[PDB]
This record gives C-alpha cells, sequence and structure tokens, in this order.
C-alpha cells in the first residue's frame, strides 16, 4: 500500500526467485530422505572416488596420475583422459568449507552438488530470459525450470556426474554470448571464452557450443543482420575460446585439426571475407569493384547422433545401453507436461519479432529437438531450451489477458488467466508425482520393506577377504564399483577405451570351459563376479545382457567362432530351459549363472529349479565346474564370485 | 589494367582517414607480417613442435583480431551499432582482452 | 524470405518428431493391438505408430489453440467472427490437455 | 627430426624485423608522446603493464601456475586502479 | 528425519504458491504507471 | 583393533562412536564356500557367526550402525 | 639365467649378470607404458623350478619432464614475446599522441 512502486516491485521478484530457488534445491531431495546420503549407479562411482584423491593430493599430482588399477595389463590414465571440471568445482568447494572450519566430509559435499548447481540454474536461466524480454517473462522460466521432471531424473541428491552441472555452464556460456551479441564489448566476448574454457573442461557436450555459434553468426549472415556486434563479438569468443579449449590434456589438439571443430573455424574465414568485402565496397564505387569482382572426419560416436542408425550397424557398444535408442510419445509428455504445448506457441512469439538475440534461441531449440529426438539422453539439453521458450510465451498469453482486465470483455479475459493458473498448477503436481515415484530409484539397492542390499555386501567381501593383488573379472558395466568399493584391480572399466580387451573377456564368457580358462590365464585373473539376479527377480541379470557377451566377443580379429546365430534354438529363440541350444547349457557364462540352482524352491507352486526372470526352468540341472571352484554367493543369489582355479599340481590335463 | 583502381584507394585511404587511427593500421600490418613469417617458417620445415607453431601464431592472430575490433570500436562513424561504448571503455577492454590472450599463450607454448 | 513459411515448416517438423517418427523409422513397431489395443501395456518409452501420430496431432492442435486466440485478440475484428475463432482456440486448448491426460493415463495404468 | 640451427637462428633474426619496420613506419607517419604530463596515475598505470608483461615471461622460466595467478591477482588489480583513474581524467579532457 | 510425504507435500504447496504468486506478479508489471 | 572417540559438548549431549575390526580367529576355512548347503543344512557352518549382541548404556537416542561402504540394512 | 620384462609378453628378455653373489642386469625400460611384471623363470631338467615375479608399474611421463627451450622452435618463442612488446609500445602510442 505505503510501498513504492519500485520497493515493492523489487520485493517481489527477490521472493519469487528465493521461492524457486528453495523450491528447486528441495524437490531433488527425494533419494536422501528414503534411504541414507550414497551416491548411486555405475559412474558417479568413478567421478566420487578421483575427487578424493584430488582432494587429499595437490591439483599437480592429479593432472598427471597413472591408475594401475583399471585394464590391469594396459592400465588407464586418469590425469588426462577425463574432463576435470567437476572434481576441481567440488575440490573447491570442499576447500573453501575447511578454510571457514566447516570441515565437512569429501562423502557429503560430493553428493549435494548436483542440487546445489540446481539451484544456480533458476538465477541463470531468470536472467537469460530476462535479457530475451521483460522481467515480466523471466520469472515464470525460473520456477519452471526448477521443477522440470526431465532435468530432475539427471540431477537428483546422489548422482555426481557432470550431466546436472553441466546445463549450468551451458547457461551461462548463453546468457554470456546473448550478452555479447545484444552489446558487442570485447569484455563481454572475453567473458564468455571463459565460460566456454570452464564448460570445455567439465562436459564433453561442449562440441554444440562449437556448432550452434558458428549456425547462429551463420543465419545472422543470410538473412542480412550481421553488423559489427556480432562479427566482434565471434571472432574474439572463436579465438580466445579455441585457445582456452586446447588447454585441457584430453582434448589435445582437436579444435584444430577435427571436422567436429571446423565450424567455427570456417565461420570465421566467412567472417573475414564479409567484414573486409563491405569494407572495400564502402570505399568504392559499383564499376570498379564489377572489374575487381590431415583433418580427421566425424569420429562414429558424434556422427551416431546425425545418422540414427548408424549406432545398431557398426558401434556394437553405444547401442546397449538402454537410455540410447529414440524418444516416444511416452518420454516427452512423461518429463515436459505443458512445456511441450508452449514450445509452438514461443516459437511463434519469437518468429513474430527476429531480432540478434532471438535468432539464437531457435536455432537452438530447432537443433535441440531433433537431437533428443534421435537419443533419449539427451534430453539434458532440450528440456532447459523448452522451459525458456515456455517462458516467453505463457507469460506473453498473460500479459495479453492482463491489460483486457477492467480494473487494469472481462469473463473472457478472466478465464484465461484462470486456465493459465490451473495448468501451472497441474504441472507442479506431475512434477512432484514423477520425481517422487519413478525417477527416484536407488541402483545400489534393490527394493521391492524390505531392502536387498548385495551388491555392496558381495563387494565389502571382496574388499575384505581377498589377497591385496587380485584381479576381479566381470562385465565392463560393474568396473566402476569393484574399483571404488570392493578396492580390487578389475580387468575391464566403464570407459571402454580398448574395445579388443573388452572383446578378449567377453570371448572368456559364452564360451566352452577350455578355452575359458585359457583366456583367463594371460590376463592373471584370479576371481569372478557374474550378477546372477535370477532368484530375485532383477530385470538386468547378466544372462540378460549376455547377448551383447556373445556379440562383442565375437567381432574382432582374435575371435570369430563365437558367430551369433548358434547359441538359438532351431527356430532361433533364447531359451535357457531344457529344449535350448546346446552350446548355450555348455557355455562358461550360463555354467557360472546356474551352479547348482535346479534344487531351490524359489516360487510357491513351481517346479524345483525355477527361474524367475525368463518364467523358464533349467535345463542343465547338475553340473560341476571343472576350472571354478566356488568362493562367495550372496544371501539372495544376486551377485556370485568364484575363483579361477591354479594348475595341476600334478600336471593333469584338468584344472 | 586493375592498378588505377588500387592506387586511387590507398589516395583515398591517405587523406580521408584520421590520425591516430592510421598507426592502428601500422601495427595490425605488422602482427600480419609477423603471422605470415611464421607460416612461412612452419611451411619450410613442418612442425615438430605442434604446440610451440600453434600458440605462437594464435598470439599474432587474436592479437589482430584485437586490434581490428579496437579500431572498429574506435571509428567515430561505427557509434550506432555500439551504444555506450566509449573510446576508454574499449581501450581498457581491449588490454584485459590482451592479457587473457597472452596469459594463456603462455600457459600453451612451451 | 517469408519468416512465417519458415515457422510453417518448424511446426510440421515438431509434429512429425513429437509422434516419434524417428523410433517408427529406426525399430519398425507394428501398428496393432494384441481385438486391437493401441496403446502399449506398461513401456515408459514403447511407441506404436497410431499411439505416435495420434498424441502428438494433440500437441499440435495444443499450440495452434493458443496461436488462435493471440490472433483473435487483434482489434477491428466483427463480434460474429471474433466469438468463433475464440471458441475455436478455448476448445483446442482445453481438448488438447484434457485428451492427452487421458492419453497419458491409459497408456501407463498407475498415473498419479 | 629437427632442423639445422643455422635454418632456425636466421628466422628468429628476421622475426625481428617486423618490429623494427613498425618503428621505421611510425616515425613515418609523425607519432608523438607529446600528451604525457608525468601524472602519478599514469606513471603508476604504465609500470604495471610493464611489470604485468614482465610477469608474463618469469611465469615461463620459474614459476608455476599457482604463483603466477597470485602475482597477477595483485599486479593486475593494481594497474586496473590506476588505470582506470587515468582514463578517467583523459576522458575528462577530451569532452 | 522428515517422511517423504512431507517433502512430497511442501514441494506441493511451495510450487502451487509460487506459480501464483508469478501471477501476481505479472499482475502488478503490467499494473505499472 | 578399536577406536573411541568421546566427544562431549556443554550445550547438549555426549556422543560416542567406535569404529570396530573384528576377526575370526580360529579354524581357517579352506575350499569352496557355498551358499545352497548354508541354508540348506542347519549342521553346515557350526563355527561361523551369524550374529552377536552388544549392550547399549540404556540412553543411548540414535544408534547408527554404519560400515565404510554404506549404512547397513541389518541390525535389531 | 633370463629375465623378462612382460606386460603380457616378453617386451624384453636379457640375461642376469652375475656380481658378489647377485644376479644383476641393467636395461632402458620400454617405451610403452603400463603394469609390467619383472619375471625370472629358471625352469632346467633336473633342478627346481623357479618363478619369482615382482608386479611393477611404469607411468607415462609428467608435464614436468618433457623437454622445453628447443632450438628448432626459436622462431615461435620469439615471435609471441615480440607481440607482447610490440602492445606496450603500441598502448603508450596511442594513450599519448597529439593530432597534426
Ligand atoms: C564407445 C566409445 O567410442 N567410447 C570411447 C570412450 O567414451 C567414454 C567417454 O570418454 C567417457 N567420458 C569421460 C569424460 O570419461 C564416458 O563419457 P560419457 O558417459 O558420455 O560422459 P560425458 O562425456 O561427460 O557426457 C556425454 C554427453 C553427450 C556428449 C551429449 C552430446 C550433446 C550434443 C548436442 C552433441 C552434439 C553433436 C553434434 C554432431 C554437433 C552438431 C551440432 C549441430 C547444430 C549440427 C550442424 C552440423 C554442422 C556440420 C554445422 C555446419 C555449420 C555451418 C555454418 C556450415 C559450415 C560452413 C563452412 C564454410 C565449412 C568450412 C569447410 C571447411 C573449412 C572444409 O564414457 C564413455 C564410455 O564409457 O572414450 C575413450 C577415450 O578414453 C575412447 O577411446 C579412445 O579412442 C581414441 C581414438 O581411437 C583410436 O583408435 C582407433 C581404434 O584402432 C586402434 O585402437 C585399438 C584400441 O586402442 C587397437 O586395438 C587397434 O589395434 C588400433 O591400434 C583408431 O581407429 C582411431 O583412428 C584412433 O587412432 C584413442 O586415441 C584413445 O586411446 C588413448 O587413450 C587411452 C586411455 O586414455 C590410452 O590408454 C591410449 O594409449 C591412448 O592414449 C593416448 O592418448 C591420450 C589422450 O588421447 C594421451 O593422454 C596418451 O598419452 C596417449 O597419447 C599418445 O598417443 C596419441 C596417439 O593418438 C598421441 O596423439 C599423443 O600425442 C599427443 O598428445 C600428447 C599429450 O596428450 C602431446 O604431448 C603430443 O604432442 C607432442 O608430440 C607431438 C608429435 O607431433 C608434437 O607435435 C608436440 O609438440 C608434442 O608436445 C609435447 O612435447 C613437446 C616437446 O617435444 C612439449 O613442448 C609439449 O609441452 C608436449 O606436449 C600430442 O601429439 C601421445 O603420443 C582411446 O582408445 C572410446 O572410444
Ligand atoms: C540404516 O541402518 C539402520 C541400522 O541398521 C537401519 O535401522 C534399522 O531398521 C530396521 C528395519 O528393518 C529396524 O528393525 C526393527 O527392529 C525392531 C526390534 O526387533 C527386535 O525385537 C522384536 C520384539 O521381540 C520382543 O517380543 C518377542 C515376542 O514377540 C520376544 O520373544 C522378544 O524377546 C522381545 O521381547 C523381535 O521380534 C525381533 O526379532 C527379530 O530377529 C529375530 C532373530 O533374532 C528373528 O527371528 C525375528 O523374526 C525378528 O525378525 C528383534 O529381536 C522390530 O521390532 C521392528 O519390527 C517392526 O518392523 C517389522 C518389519 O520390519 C514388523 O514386522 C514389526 O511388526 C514392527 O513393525 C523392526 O524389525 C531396526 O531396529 C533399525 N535399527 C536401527 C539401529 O535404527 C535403517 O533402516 C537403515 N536405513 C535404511 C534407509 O534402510
Ligand atoms: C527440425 C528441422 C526443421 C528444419 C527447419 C529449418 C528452419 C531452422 C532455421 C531457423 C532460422 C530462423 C530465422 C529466420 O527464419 O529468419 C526469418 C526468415 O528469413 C529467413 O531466415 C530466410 C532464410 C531461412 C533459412 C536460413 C537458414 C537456413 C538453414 C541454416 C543453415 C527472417 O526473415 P526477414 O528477413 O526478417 O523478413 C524479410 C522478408 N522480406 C519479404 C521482407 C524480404
Ligand atoms: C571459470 C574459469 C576457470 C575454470 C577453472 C576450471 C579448471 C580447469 C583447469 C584444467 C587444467 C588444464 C591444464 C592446466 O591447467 O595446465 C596446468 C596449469 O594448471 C592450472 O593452472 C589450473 C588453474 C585453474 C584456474 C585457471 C583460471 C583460468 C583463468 C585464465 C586467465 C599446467 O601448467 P604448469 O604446470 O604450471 O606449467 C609449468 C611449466 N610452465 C613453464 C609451462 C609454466
Ligand atoms: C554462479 C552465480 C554467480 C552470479 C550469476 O550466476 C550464478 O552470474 C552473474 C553475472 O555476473 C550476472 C551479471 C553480469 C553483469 C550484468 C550487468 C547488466 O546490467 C545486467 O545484465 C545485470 C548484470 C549485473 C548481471 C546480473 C546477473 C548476474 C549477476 C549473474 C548470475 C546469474
Ligand atoms: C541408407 C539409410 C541411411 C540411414 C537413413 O536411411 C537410409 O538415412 C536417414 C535419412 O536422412 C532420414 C531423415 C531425413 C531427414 C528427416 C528430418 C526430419 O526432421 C526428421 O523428423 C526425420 C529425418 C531425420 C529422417 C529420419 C530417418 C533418416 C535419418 C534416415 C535413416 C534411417
Ligand atoms: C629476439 C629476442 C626474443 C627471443 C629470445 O631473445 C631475443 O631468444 C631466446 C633464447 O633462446 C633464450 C634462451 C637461451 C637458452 C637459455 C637456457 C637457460 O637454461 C634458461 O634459463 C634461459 C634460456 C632458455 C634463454 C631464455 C630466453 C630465450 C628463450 C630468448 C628469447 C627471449
Ligand atoms: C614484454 C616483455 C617480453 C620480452 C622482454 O621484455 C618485454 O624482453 C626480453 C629481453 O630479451 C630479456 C633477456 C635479455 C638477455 C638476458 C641474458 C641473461 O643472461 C639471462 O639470464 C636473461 C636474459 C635472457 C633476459 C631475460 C628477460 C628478457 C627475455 C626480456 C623480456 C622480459
Ligand atoms: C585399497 O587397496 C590398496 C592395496 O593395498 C590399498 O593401498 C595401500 O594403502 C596403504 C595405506 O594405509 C599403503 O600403506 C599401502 O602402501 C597401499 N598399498 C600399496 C600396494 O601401495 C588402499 O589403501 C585400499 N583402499 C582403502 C583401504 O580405502
Ligand atoms: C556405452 C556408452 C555409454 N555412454 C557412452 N559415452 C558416449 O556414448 C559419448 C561420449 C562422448 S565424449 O565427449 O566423451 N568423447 C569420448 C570425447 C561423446 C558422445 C557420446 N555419445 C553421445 C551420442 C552417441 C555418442 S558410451
Ligand atoms: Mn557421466
Amino acid at each position: 500500500l505505503r510501498l513504492s512502486y519500485e520497493k515493492q516491485d523489487t520485493l517481489l521478484k527477490l521472493l519469487i526467485l528465493s521461492m524457486a530457488a528453495v523450491l528447486s534445491f528441495s524437490t531433488r531431495l527425494f533419494a536422501v530422505l528414503r534411504f541414507e546420503s550414497v551416491i548411486h549407479e555405475f559412474d558417479p562411482y568413478f567421478n566420487y572416488r578421483t575427487t578424493r584423491f584430488l582432494a587429499e593430493e595437490g591439483f599437480y599430482k592429479f593432472h598427471n596420475w597413472f591408475d594401475d588399477r583399471a585394464w590391469y595389463p594396459l592400465g588407464r590414465i586418469i590425469g588426462g583422459t577425463i574432463y576435470p571440471g567437476l572434481m576441481i568445482t567440488s575440490a573447491a568447494i570442499y576447500h573453501v568449507l575447511h578454510f571457514f572450519h566447516i570441515t565437512i566430509d569429501i562423502r557429503n559435499v560430493c553428493v549435494f552438488l548436483a542440487p546445489l548447481f540446481s539451484s544456480f540454474t533458476t538465477i541463470v536461466t531468470y536472467h537469460l530470459t530476462k535479457e530475451l524480454k521483460d522481467a515480466g517473462a523471466g520469472l515464470l522460466a525460473a520456477a519452471m525450470i526448477a521443477v522440470v521432471p526431465g532435468y530432475i531424473s539427471r540431477s537428483v541428491a546422489g548422482s555426481y556426474d557432470n550431466e546436472g552441472i553441466a546445463i549450468f555452464c551451458m547457461l551461462l556460456t548463453y546468457y554470456m554470448w546473448i550478452k555479447a551479441v545484444k552489446t558487442g564489448s570485447i569484455c563481454w566476448a572475453a567473458k564468455c571464452a571463459l565460460a566456454y574454457f570452464y564448460m570445455v573442461s567439465s562436459w564433453g557436450g561442449y562440441v554444440f557450443l562449437i556448432n550452434l555459434i558458428p549456425l547462429h553468426v551463420l543465419v545472422l549472415m543470410l538473412t542480412g543482420r550481421f553488423s559489427h556486434r556480432i562479427y566482434v563479438a565471434y571472432c574474439t569468443v572463436y579465438c580466445l575460446g579455441t585457445i582456452l579449449s586446447m588447454q585441457i590434456s584430453f582434448v589435445g589438439f582437436q579444435p584444430v585439426l577435427s571436422s567436429e571443430h571446423m565450424a567455427a573455424f570456417g565461420v570465421f574465414g566467412l567472417c573475414q571475407i564479409h567484414a573486409f568485402v563491405d569494407y572495400l565496397r564502402s570505399k568504392l564505387n559499383p564499376q570498379q569493384f564489377e572489374v575487381l569482382f590431415k583433418i580427421s572426419p566425424w569420429t562414429g560416436r558424434f556422427y551416431s547422433l546425425l545418422d540414427p542408425s548408424y549406432a545398431k550397424n557398426n558401434i556394437p557398444i553405444i547401442a546397449s545401453v538402454s537410455e540410447h535408442q529414440p524418444t516416444t510419445w511416452s518420454s516427452y509428455y512423461f518429463d515436459l507436461q505443458l512445456l511441450v504445448f508452449m514450445f509452438p506457441v514461443g516459437l511463434y512469439y519469437c518468429f513474430s519479432n527476429l531480432s540478434d538475440a532471438r535468432i539464437f534461441i531457435i536455432m537452438y531449440g530447432v537443433t535441440s529437438m531433433y537431437f533428443s529426438a534421435v537419443m533419449v539422453r539427451l534430453m539434458l539439453v532440450l528440456a532447459p531450451v523448452m522451459c525458456i521458450l515456455s517462458g516467453i510465451g505463457v507469460s506473453q498469453v498473460l500479459s495479453t489477458y492482463m491489460k483486457n482486465l477492467d480494473i487494469s470483455k472481462n469473463e473472457v479475459a478472466s478465464g484465461m488467466i484462470l486456465v493459465m493458473a490451473f495448468f501451472l498448477i497441474t504441472y507442479t503436481f506431475h512434477s512432484t508425482w514423477v520425481t517422487s515415484e519413478a525417477y527416484s530409484s536407488p541402483s545400489i539397492v534393490l527394493s521391492a520393506r524390505i531392502i536387498f542390499d548385495d551388491f555392496r555386501e558381495a563387494y565389502y567381501w571382496l574388499r575384505h577377504n581377498t589377497p591385496e593383488d587380485a584381479k576381479v573379472m566381470s562385465w565392463w558395466d560393474y568396473g566402476y564399483q569393484i574399483t571404488a568399493m570392493a578396492n580390487r584391480t578389475i580387468l575391464v572399466d566403464n570407459n571402454t577405451w580398448n574395445n579388443t580387451h573388452i572383446s578378449r573377456v567377453g570371448q572368456a564368457m559364452a564360451s566352452t570351459e577350455e578355452k575359458a580358462y585359457e583366456i583367463m590365464r594371460e590376463l592373471d585373473v584370479s576371481y569372478v563376479l557374474v550378477i546372477f539376479g535370477g532368484l530375485t527377480g532383477y530385470s538386468s541379470d547378466d544372462i540378460n545382457k549376455f547377448l551383447w557377451m556373445v556379440r562383442i566377443g565375437g567381432s574382432t580379429d582374435t575371435g570369430k567362432h563365437i558367430k551369433e546365430n548358434d547359441y538359438y534354438t532351431p527356430t532361433g529363440e533364447f531359451r535357457v530351459d531344457r529344449e535350448g541350444s546346446p552350446v548355450l547349457l555348455n557355455c562358461l557364462m550360463y555354467k557360472m549363472c546356474y551352479y547348482r540352482f535346479g534344487q531351490v524352491y524359489t516360487e510357491a507352486k513351481r517346479p524345483p529349479g525355477f527361474d524367475r526372470v525368463r518364467n523358464a526352468e533349467i535345463g542343465n540341472k547338475d553340473f560341476e565346474l571343472d576350472v571354478l571352484e566356488e568362493a562367495y554367493t550372496t544371501e539372495h543369489w544376486l551377485v556370485r564370485i568364484y575363483k579361477v582355479k591354479d594348475l595341476d599340481n600334478r600336471g593333469l590335463s584338468r584344472t | 589494367s586493375v592498378v588505377s583502381v588500387i592506387s586511387r584507394f590507398l589516395e583515398e585511404y591517405l587523406s580521408s582517414t584520421p590520425q591516430r587511427l592510421k598507426l592502428l593500421d601500422a601495427y595490425l600490418l605488422y602482427i600480419l607480417l609477423t603471422g605470415a613469417l611464421q607460416f612461412g617458417y612452419c611451411l619450410l620445415v613442418g612442425t615438430f613442435p605442434f604446440n610451440s607453431f600453434l600458440s605462437g601464431f594464435i598470439s599474432c592472430v587474436g592479437s589482430f583480431i584485437l586490434a581490428v575490433c579496437l579500431r572498429i570500436q574506435i571509428n567515430p562513424q561505427n557509434k550506432a551499432d555500439f551504444q555506450g561504448i566509449s573510446p576508454e571503455r574499449a581501450f581498457a577492454d581491449f588490454l584485459f582482452a590482451s592479457t587473457i590472450l597472452h596469459l594463456v599463450v603462455m600457459n600453451f607454448v612451451g | 524470405p517469408s519468416a512465417m513459411t519458415v515457422y510453417a515448416l518448424v511446426v510440421v517438423s515438431y509434429f512429425l518428431i513429437t509422434g516419434g517418427i524417428i523410433y517408427d523409422v529406426i525399430v519398425e513397431p507394428p501398428s496393432v493391438g494384441s481385438r486391437p489395443v493401441a496403446f502399449l501395456a506398461y513401456r515408459v518409452n514403447g511407441q506404436y505408430i497410431m499411439e505416435g501420430l495420434a498424441s502428438s496431432f494433440l500437441f499440435t492442435m495444443g499450440g495452434l489453440g493458443f496461436i488462435i486466440l493471440d490472433r483473435s485478440n487483434a482489434p477491428n475484428i466483427p463480434k460474429l467472427n471474433r466469438f468463433l475463432l475464440l471458441f475455436i482456440g478455448f476448445v483446442c486448448v482445453l481438448l488438447s490437455f484434457f485428451m492427452a491426460r487421458v492419453f497419458m493415463r491409459m497408456k501407463l495404468p498407475g498415473y498419479l | 627430426k629437427r632442423p639445422p640451427t643455422v635454418v632456425s637462428n636466421t628466422f628468429t633474426a628476421l622475426i625481428l624485423s617486423p618490429l623494427l619496420l613498425l618503428f621505421a613506419l611510425w616515425i613515418r607517419i609523425g607519432a608523438n608522446v607529446s600528451n604525457f604530463t608525468f601524472a602519478p596515475s599514469t606513471i603508476i598505470f604504465h609500470l604495471g603493464h610493464a611489470a604485468m608483461l614482465g610477469l608474463m615471461y618469469v611465469y615461463w622460466t620459474q614459476l608455476n601456475m599457482f604463483q603466477t595467478l597470485k602475482y597477477l591477482a595483485i599486479l593486475g588489480s593494481v594497474t586496473f586502479l590506476a588505470g582506470n583513474r587515468m582514463l578517467a581524467q583523459q576522458a575528462v579532457k577530451r569532452t | 528425519m522428515i517422511t517423504d510425504v512431507q517433502l512430497a507435500i511442501f514441494a506441493n504447496m511451495l510450487g502451487v504458491s509460487l506459480f501464483l504468486l508469478v501471477v501476481l506478479y505479472h499482475y502488478v508489471a503490467v499494473n505499472n504507471p | 583393533s578399536m577406536t573411541r572417540v568421546i566427544e562431549v559438548s556443554h550445550w547438549g549431549n555426549i556422543a560416542v562412536e567406535e569404529n570396530v575390526d573384528l576377526k575370526h580367529t580360529g579354524a581357517v576355512l579352506k575350499g569352496p564356500f557355498s551358499r545352497y548347503d548354508y541354508q540348506r543344512q542347519p549342521d553346515s557352518g557350526i563355527s561361523s557367526i551369524r550374529s552377536f549382541k552388544t549392550i547399549l548404556p540404556a540412553a543411548a537416542q540414535d544408534v547408527y550402525y554404519r560400515d565404510e561402504i554404506g549404512n547397513v540394512s541389518t541390525s535389531h | 639365467i633370463q629375465l623378462e620384462f612382460v606386460r603380457i609378453d616378453p617386451f624384453v628378455r636379457t640375461f642376469l649378470k652375475k656380481k658378489g653373489g647377485k644376479y644383476s642386469v641393467q636395461f632402458k625400460l620400454p617405451d610403452v607404458y603400463g603394469v609390467f611384471q619383472f619375471k625370472v623363470d629358471y625352469n632346467r631338467l633336473g633342478y627346481t623350478h623357479l618363478y619369482s615375479s615382482t608386479q611393477v608399474s611404469v607411468r607415462p611421463l609428467q608435464h614436468t619432464q618433457y623437454e622445453r627451450f628447443i632450438p628448432s622452435a626459436y622462431p615461435y618463442y620469439a615471435s609471441a614475446f615480440s607481440m607482447m612488446l610490440g602492445l606496450f609500445i603500441f598502448s603508450i602510442v596511442f594513450l599519448h599522441m597529439k593530432e597534426k
């Protein structure tokens, strides 16, 4: 009342912003209230085990670092193969607290760093949208960003992966570029180069930034809107950004001799070839001017995003992961509700008033949408831009219907604000439900309250009851955990940087017992860890993914007898019952995944030796492993650890 | 046959251009020449140390581009696209960008 | 040129993409129910062609409705035409936002 | 394989020719430093900038990226404050 | 600690209040003098 | 080994936490271990220790049993 | 007695030289990095078997051990420094010049 318009306005903007921030930080906090604060899934177990070694030992003792506890015979270098972004933002955030005598743990400032960086995303989004248009349509973006279900899936409290901290860097870089294009100041461009540098060091998806920018300038150059502002900004950002990007040891000399970063360069030369021509035309006349008138190819990984079928045909490892398939009508709406509708309206409102800044948002939305269409995992990029577009659209509708009200036809004018409020509420509800029920489930804690924590008990056993120089060999999926929890030297890791060693391990499985033993001697493997999952109903059994093992071991020069369409039955169906193919019933994988199993009564009224996951009886009821004596089998038979026997003493053929 | 126009253009650019702006062009030519020499020596011998030549060449392309940016902003004629960017706030910005560029060049070179 | 003639193309591509055309082409799913049931039982991302194109069309309507609404507000429009235009926009908005929700519930029983 | 030392020394001798050419061209244009007035702020700014460049060379031979940055964080701040003062004065004089 | 249900209810209430407040802000914005 | 840490605080309470390394001494196991025999046979694993009971001081408020790797579900 | 420096297959295989009761040999480590194994194996007819194997790890290098100030790259370093000096000179002239 008595408060002036200024004070009221700013106190409302501040209130709403603070509330949005708290909302975002307190909605990705479900996996912690239910189960204790522990990092989850296959990747966050490596980033953690690296940030920890970078905390105690100074940065200079981590830039170069040879980890001889992964790919045992080979050994992988962690110093120059990983983007050191997350580890230096977490080490710094931990060191500052220690300097302030907070003395927090390194496993507690490393779990709550995704939600914290999803509380700074809100502010950056609010500004990135307070630039394209009025503050009025900026807040409406922040709150929607706070509770966007697709983004929340990759940034819950416990997912220490460079994917909930990458979006923040992308937004900051875009805000810097938008400011540079809007104003043209050298300083702003610089402050963008720096953001790109802090983004090329944390997220492997920085090719987007050196491919949307050239696209943006090309469009701002084909329609005839290329002024000196864009020229100055682009050139400065290019130079500084590329030189900064080359610093990182992992990137090396990629920006200058690769076909992924050839866009920026081409647009640079076509920028000059344009500015100079304009200058010449200004100082000349039509008549005289008329008179005068090694590089590597597209790497398969990034090429798979263009051709959506290249993966299936050629790369037999990128198609394995579930989250590598095209998105359906049931993923877009499930993760983004009411945003999908808002996207066309936001586009239309942009296309209505083209400007230097907007022609960038439209390009980003058009590209990101297609990239999300090809692969479900890319939904990271899509949700923020869609949210920004949604913010620019609902607000416009509200603004259009906010002036018609007599206080500021009346019934029709209200009908819109009321419908919009109802849609916003429905969106908040659906977002909370999606975060709660589904996108929040601990990976290593199979639960139905009954808790199955075998994935931890077996690793702890390994870590405590094996010689300090074991060689636990398991599928590349579990490499990150075994080295962070079991603390052994797993033969294959999750980076899959050698497609012959992994093929080797594949061959060692789904083969005759002899061949397997022979392959399990060159690498000096001792223990063997297979995730049975049959007795508990686990969906992702080792047998379930055993097709990938047979299809990635028989695709190299070393082994070809393992050809597919041989483990199948005459009718080509993968049945693991008594009528299955004889070779299948004899491979090392199955032989070590159903050993002394055709006796347990898994179900009330079923044949003794039943399998819950495949709903079929076992074929090889009783057999004795020749080389693999048993060593441990967890209470629920969820993870079985065997141990390769040594060469026979008397030199007999067996064992 | 096409030299008359070139000479006329140069003459024009030697009367219609204010001082304290030609000097910028001279320094720009200097950078363009040091870059040309660098590239020529690279072609003549090839590159054993790649990061050495690459960062002893960017350290010139970046400077050249910063100089051109300063000439653009300083130019009074081009004071419609840039609003509120006084010449002093352009020179200081150029100095800051140059400092970053040189620091990174020093870090990258051997 | 013709800046709008581009927004039309973009909207058409958006309709084709949000109907999972990439999924259809990549992994051909039979557009049939095994009495035919259109929607898949429980898979979070399992698309039959009928579930896809039909769901997408709804989103496109859920966008054109708003565009029609905002366009109607323009002044100097006869009341007879304005009333019809606003009616069409409201019907498209409400109908799309309810049909999509019902479709989602049907595809995934236990929703909300 | 590395090229002969003569082919390297000749070129390093030549790389020094452009800088001399620049001076030979400037002294031709007619640039002078008459506007210099021995003001405190201006001399402090120029000295700071010179020290900053010198540091850019002392971080090559000896220093590591963790001591050079702190020194820059100090010399740059001194250079910035003096520069800003001198730039403000210059701006006022220009008007 | 805090029951999951409690947190969900708090999230719902906060989101609804934040959206109503955003609408109110739009009304105040348009009403500028 | 056992490390007993007793932190005193004049504001509220006193919190004691103890790390316990414990090892089974006699009759080191040899040969394969089989969960099937352990479950379906009472005679199997006589020397094994499934659980032990720790008497607390009758005033403990929130007792957290946690291993190095994470919170352990099983304790009564 | 034959010493073998092996990763999966012997990279190096030399003869230990007797010297004061010890079998000692000195050899440059192979360029390939990774984990390696000293593996002295002495299996002969009518004798005892000898399989001594000590695991060793060969890290690739350190960013502080590459060669610097290479003579071949003298033109690059000088040019970078020339740019740094040029800017300084330019700055002074830019700040203090009287028009004609
Ligand atoms: C499956 C697969 O693939 N996988 C993969 C993996 O993956 C993984 C990853 O990684 C991970 N990650 C992490 C981080 O970890 C994960 O990931 P994730 O999950 O995913 O996560 P993230 O990432 O984060 O996230 C993600 C997300 C996503 C991404 C998202 C996305 C989104 C988006 C959006 C995207 C986008 C897309 C796109 C497409 C874009 C687009 C856009 C748009 C818009 C559209 C549009 C379009 C367009 C085009 C546009 C257009 C526009 C326009 C405008 C138009 C245009 C216009 C125009 C005009 C144009 C123009 C034109 C023109 C210009 C033309 O996970 C995953 C999984 O798990 O990874 C891995 C890695 O690790 C990988 O692997 C890798 O690989 C590689 C390659 O490969 C190779 O191989 C192959 C095969 O074969 C082979 O191999 C095999 C096996 O191995 C065998 O067996 C066989 O036999 C054979 O042999 C081949 O083929 C190929 O070729 C290749 O070769 C490799 O390499 C690697 O390896 C490596 O590594 C490993 C481990 O690490 C190791 O072990 C090994 O050994 C190796 O190592 C190496 O390397 C490293 C690094 O790399 C290092 O460190 C080491 O040491 C080594 O190195 C060495 O070697 C090398 C060889 O290469 C060399 O090179 C080097 O050297 C270098 O470096 C160094 C350092 O480093 C240096 O030193 C040097 O330098 C030096 O020397 C030189 C000589 O010359 C000189 O020069 C210089 O100077 C020096 O320097 C020095 O020195 C001086 C004195 O002297 C001083 O001064 C200084 O200082 C110093 O420095 C250099 O050179 C050495 O030697 C592996 O393996 C896998 O694959
Ligand atoms: C992080 O880690 C912590 C620590 O591990 C963890 O917290 C634990 O969570 C579990 C939940 O699974 C809690 O378990 C509870 O334990 C209660 C205590 O049970 C004891 O007392 C029972 C009562 O017995 C009395 O009465 C009988 C006659 O009825 C009499 O004979 C007795 O002498 C006594 O007077 C007793 O029955 C029970 O016995 C168990 O064990 C024996 C083996 O010795 C077994 O044969 C029995 O069948 C029985 O299982 C035990 O001695 C218990 O009361 C409580 O029960 C509630 O829940 C169950 C379902 O689980 C219901 O069926 C029941 O009706 C009750 O509602 C529950 O079992 C445990 O106390 C926690 N510990 C701590 C320190 O916090 C966290 O969960 C972990 N975090 C996460 C996220 O998981
Ligand atoms: C999912 C994939 C679907 C593919 C769809 C491709 C569309 C994505 C490109 C988005 C670019 C939007 C920018 C844009 O459309 O600019 C508009 C309209 O003017 C033009 O832009 C004309 C050129 C349009 C294409 C320019 C880029 C082409 C592809 C980029 C490499 C500006 O037009 P104006 O110039 O403002 O209008 C003038 C028209 N007169 C009649 C007056 C002459
Ligand atoms: C927001 C922007 C900042 C984001 C920070 C993200 C962290 C990314 C750092 C990744 C490290 C890349 C590799 C690298 O930094 O190189 C390290 C030197 O190591 C370092 O110095 C790391 C310093 C990290 C902070 C740098 C601030 C960047 C400001 C640019 C002016 C090696 O340098 P040195 O080992 O010091 O060189 C020794 C020998 N010389 C003669 C060459 C000096
Ligand atoms: C994982 O296992 C390794 C292998 O033993 C442990 O590394 C040892 O750590 C101790 C620290 O108390 C050092 O004294 C030893 O020298 C290390 N071993 C070797 C071979 O160098 C490591 O500590 C274990 N990780 C844990 C316990 O968290
Ligand atoms: C089985 C796997 C699971 N996850 C994996 N990692 C990638 O697939 C991946 C990695 C990079 S990268 O930047 O790390 N590159 C190594 C420099 C880029 C793109 C990538 N995919 C995005 C779409 C197709 C290729 S492999
Ligand atoms: Mn990751």
